[PDB]
């Protein structure tokens, strides 16, 4: 799924 | 309190100051109009409590002075609803405003001109003006990366930093981030502050993409913008706001540029097939082309084959298509370039022949 | 099934036949679009259930018969995104249907064109040929005053009624009604139908404002009406509608003339101050002249005055200021006549020049 940037 | 106008002369000034109200929030009084006639000069304030929108007009005839407020939707839309070329008289009668033209008239409800909410007297600790199109330009280019009700709230804003001499906004939702700077030729102290979404709403629709310039007055707690004869102040929020250069790619080595608008329309016809919830596509970058694919549970499929400029080596990578379109969308130029470096690292994208505008994209896992 | 055809001969057909679908299709084949290829022609159909559009497409490149069913957005989307002056080729490959147009591939779901509904067989009863601008005015004239939502199903609809060499449009709400009749050069059967209110949205999207003539064919529970290359198809409600005949002000001797414009702008601005619910208005009418008014619960009033055509007597009536908004609204007339009779009657109002078509409003109780 969607990763983050932080 | 009296005056009469011309209605072309308050059609904008209504709808500038009607900006700031959501309708009937919170109190009442948030749904009225601030009108004050103090020398010869009309004030209109409409405001929410965060944010407020003065507008001044000029009183080339007859008027006294005193203050009251009214419902901002109804004298709007009677103002509007009256024919071009109307004189509007108005006068405080006691408890109601009393509106004439022609052989119309209006008697609206009013509310004590002496409760209407007024942000605090505050100092600007930086000054400098810049041309519209700029501030335009600085916010256009990353209002669509900032959250929307994210918890931590500091992210629902837009950050607007001074630094050098240069102006740079900075907006991210934790998925997607974008960074844009436009010079002043203003020495300017460093600064950083965070304004509310809204508050970026208002300040863009106030710009007329007039030749006047914009007066930006910034303070430890509100931001002021004056353009024309409109006076924008808002309050700011609170929070550390990420550091966008501790976001953007430290080795995008891998690098493919590619002609910006037929990008653009590949990822839109890829978009078709692809999970409406997660919005996922694939990107297959060899030498000299892209492939975009995109598949959805019934397992339909989308493939899209470009011709780009890269030498690096291959790989796959995942994202949400709707952050590639909205940076695409925002970037409008005619090459981009995509900076990666691997399958689980961010991407950064920016205009082939220019650098004043930043996108960073993390990938999706798949 | 197969065939190629450019991208500009595709995109209207498919957007006149997914009129009916509504991006929430309560039956999963009702989203997508019967395709069919037979006879050197490419059909495509979408239907509602309640309803069908299909649309003839002439095939002028090689083709293979056949049929299936493919999401109808998704298709859409798909022609319409791919750049301009396309071939756009499509083959049934069992399960899929692949679409390709340089290198832009697509695979889309199917479903057996055996499933898609397409109304049990039924048979003309009457027939009657128009000019499509004949069936604007009907519509245009009168779509405002139907019922939505309303329990007596029959009301949500649109009578048309065949009438000597006149064809009659009649809606109705129960509180206000519309009647418009057209001669339509031919002698016809007393009859009438029902159409429903999604019906009548398509008769009119279908209207090419050409001189193509608009076929009508009507039955005991359809009716259908073809244009050009597109032929549409609609259940009809089973009521028993209301007579206008009967509903028609019962002789209203005191006649009133005004401009249509001055007339609404009048009470565009009256009903700014007007009850936000049973939006109540009150005319007073006189020698030549009118006074609408209007107050609200705030205790706001709203009066307007304007020099009219009348030497009747004086009476004041109470009306749904929207009810005559809509009305005028819909006259795109220089100078209405409203006919009264006493203030517990309904009003007829007309354009002052025509009497093609006329209005019914019931007066708001005092």
């Amino acid at each position: 799924g969607q990763l983050g940037l932080f | 309190m009296k005056f009469t106008v011309e209605r072309e002369h308050l059609l904008k000034p209504l709808q500038q100051v009607s900006g700031p109200l959501g309708g009937r929030p919170t109190l009442p009084i948030l749904g009225n109009l601030l009108l004050q006639v103090a020398d010869g000069t009309l004030s209109l304030t409409g405001t929410d409590l965060e944010m407020e929108m003065v507008a001044r007009v000029a009183l080339v005839q007859p008027h006294e002075p005193g203050a009251t407020t009214v419902p901002a939707r109804k004298f709007f839309d009677i103002c509007r609803g009256l024919p071009e070329g109307a004189e509007i008289a108005v006068q405080l009668e006691g408890e109601r405003m009393l509106v004439r033209s022609g052989r119309s008239r209006f008697s609206l409800s009013t509310l004590p001109a002496a409760d209407f909410p007024n942000l605090d007297d505050w100092q600007s600790e930086v000054e400098f003006t810049l041309p519209q199109a700029t501030m335009k330009r600085l916010i256009e280019a990353t209002q669509f990366s900032m959250a929307h009700q994210d918890v931590r709230y500091y992210l629902n804003g837009m950050l607007f930093e001074t630094e050098g001499e240069e102006l740079r906004t900075v907006a991210t939702d934790g998925h997607r981030l974008a960074v844009c700077s436009m010079p002043i030729g203003q020495s300017l102290p460093s600064h950083s502050v965070i304004v509310p979404r809204k508050g970026v709403i208002e300040l863009m629709r106030m710009l007329d993409g007039g030749d006047n310039p914009l007066r930006v007055q910034i303070g430890s707690n509100n931001i002021r913008a004056h353009v024309g004869d409109f006076i924008f102040t808002s309050k700011l929020v609170d929070g550390r706001f990420p550091d966008y250069r501790r976001v953007l790619p430290k080795n995008p080595d891998k690098h493919l540029e590619a002609g910006c608008d037929l990008l653009k329309q590949a990822f839109a016809r890829a978009a078709i097939l692809s999970n409406e919830k997660f919005r996922g596509v694939r990107l297959y970058v060899s030498e000299n082309q892209l492939k975009i694919t995109a598949n959805n549970p019934e397992q339909e499929e989308a493939e899209e084959i470009l011709d780009v400029t890269y030498s690096g080596a291959e790989m796959e990578i995942g994202f949400n298509v709707s952050y590639v379109l909205d940076v695409l969308n925002a970037l409008k130029c005619e090459n981009v370039r995509m900076m990666l470096t691997d399958s689980v690292s961010s991407v950064q994208i920016e205009d082939a022949a220019s650098q004043s505008a930043a996108y960073v994209v993390m990938p999706m896992r798949l």
